[PDB]
C-alpha cells in the first residue's frame, strides 16, 4: 500500500482499555491522616469523562496498601490483547514517589512495575497512563504577578 | 556509519518505555484540592478531555491542563502559610508515539 | 459557579511554571554514551531537531527522540552487567503553551 | 481584530534566546570521576543544531561546581526582554536531581531556581528549557523483545 508512517499509537483495537480509578477518601485513624473532602467529585468526574472516551472504567474506594498492590497485580495479569491502552488514576494523600493506601504508603514504582514492558506482555508497545492527584512534597508556590 | 550500540538484529524496547505520568503538581510540591469542587488538577483534566479529546493529541491536551491550573487557581486559607499559593501540573512522558483518543 | 480558589483579581502564575526538562533517561536509571559518537540522547535530539524543528511542536519532536533512542540503541559491554541494556528518555513538561521554534 | 487563541508561546521576539552548553569532559582526579569520552561530539552537535534555530549559543567546558552556579546566576541576571526563550544543556556525570561539576555535585534545583518566574522577570511567561545528559541513578533496563 501507500507510505506508512507509524507516528501515533494504534488506538483502534476492539477496546480502548481499562481505566482503574483508586479513590481514597477515608483513612484509618491509626495513620493520623484526615479525609479528602471533595475527592468523590473527582472520582465521578473521571468516570464520566473516560466513559465517553470508551474506556472500561472500574472504580475502587478506600483501599489499603495491600489491596492497592493486589488490585494492580490482578489487573496487570489480565489479557489486554484486545485493548488499545491502559489508564490508572490515583486519588489520595502522597509524597514524592509515594501514594497512600488507607493504612500506609505504597511506592508508585511498585504499582507501575507490574506494567513494565516485560511483565505485562499484552500491553507491550501500548500506552500506559498513570494520572496522580497527590502531594509530591511540602513545598508551596508563592507564584508571581503577571 | 557503524557501531557497537545500534541496529541490533533482535529488536527490543526499554521495559520502561511507553509510560506517561500525569502529575497534578511539580516535584517536591503540595497538590491542592477544593473541599467542595474537587482537586484543581482533576477538575481541569476532565474539562480539557471533554473539550479536546476528539481534537488534540494527548500531550497538547495536558498542556492545556497545565495552563488552566496555573492561571485560574490560587489557594485560599485562613492560615497565612497556605494562603494565596499556586500550582503547576507536571507531565512526565516516556511515550514513543503520539496519542489520540480518537481514530 | 463561585469559589474561594479561582478568578483572582490579580493574575499570577506559578514560579515553577514554564519549565521543560528533557532528560536523557528515566528516573533512577543510568544514561548511555558512545565513547566515539556521543550520547544516545543528544545524538537523537539533534537529529530530530534538524529534521523536525521547522515542522513539529516541541513535545512531538521530543516524542520522536524518545522512540529513536528506545528502538535504535542497545549497549555493548565486555562486562555482562552492563551489556545489552536499553534506554528511554524522559520528557518532563511544566510548560503552559505549545512551543514551535518557527513562526 | 479577529479571534486570538494564544495556544503557543510567542517565539517572534527579536532574539530566540540563549543556549548555554555546559560540557564537562575532564574531572578533577580528587573526585575519582573518569573522563566522558565523546562528549565533545555532543557539544559540537548541539552548537550547530541550535545555531540553525537562531539561538545565541555559548559553550563552557570543564566547569567546577562553583563556576556552574556563577555562570547560571550571571546569565539569569541578564536582560532577556528581547529574547523569546532560554535553553541550557548540561552534559556531565550525574545522579537523580544532581549534575556534577568538575570538583563536585550541583543540585539541579539550585541551577533552575535562578530562572524561577519570580527571580528572572525577563523570562517570566517564556519557555525555559533544560536538556540534561546525565545519569539519574544506577538502574539498568534489560529491555524486552518486540
Amino acid at each position: 500500500s501507500g507510505i506508512s508512517l507509524d507516528n501515533s499509537y494504534k488506538m483502534d483495537y476492539p477496546e480502548m482499555g481499562l481505566c482503574i480509578i483508586i479513590n481514597n477518601k477515608n483513612f484509618h485513624k491509626s495513620t493520623g491522616m484526615t479525609s479528602r473532602s471533595g475527592t468523590d467529585v473527582d472520582a465521578a468526574n473521571l468516570r464520566e469523562t473516560f466513559r465517553n472516551l470508551k474506556y472500561e472504567v472500574r472504580n475502587k474506594n478506600d483501599l489499603t496498601r495491600e489491596e492497592i498492590v493486589e488490585l494492580m497485580r490482578d489487573v496487570s495479569k489480565e489479557d489486554h490483547s484486545k485493548r488499545s491502552s491502559f489508564v490508572c488514576v490515583l486519588l489520595s494523600h502522597g509524597e514524592e514517589g509515594i501514594i497512600f493506601g488507607t493504612n500506609g504508603p505504597v511506592d508508585l514504582k511498585k504499582i507501575t512495575n507490574f506494567f513494565r514492558g516485560d511483565r505485562c506482555r499484552s500491553l507491550t508497545g501500548k500506552p500506559k497512563l498513570f494520572i496522580i492527584q497527590a502531594c509530591r512534597g511540602t513545598e508551596l508556590d508563592c507564584g508571581i504577578e503577571t | 556509519a557503524s557501531g557497537v550500540d545500534d541496529d541490533m538484529a533482535c529488536h527490543k524496547i526499554p521495559v520502561e518505555a511507553d509510560f506517561l505520568y500525569a502529575y497534578s503538581t511539580a516535584p517536591g510540591y503540595y497538590s491542592w484540592r477544593n473541599s467542595k469542587d474537587g482537586s484543581w488538577f482533576i477538575q481541569s483534566l476532565c474539562a480539557m478531555l471533554k473539550q479536546y479529546a476528539d481534537k488534540l493529541e494527548f500531550m497538547h491536551i495536558l498542556t492545556r491542563v497545565n495552563r488552566k491550573v496555573a492561571t485560574e487557581f490560587e489557594s485560599f486559607s485562613f492560615d497565612a502559610t497556605f494562603h494565596a499559593k499556586k500550582q503547576i501540573p507536571c507531565i512526565v512522558s516516556m511515550l514513543t508515539k503520539e496519542l489520540y483518543f480518537y481514530h
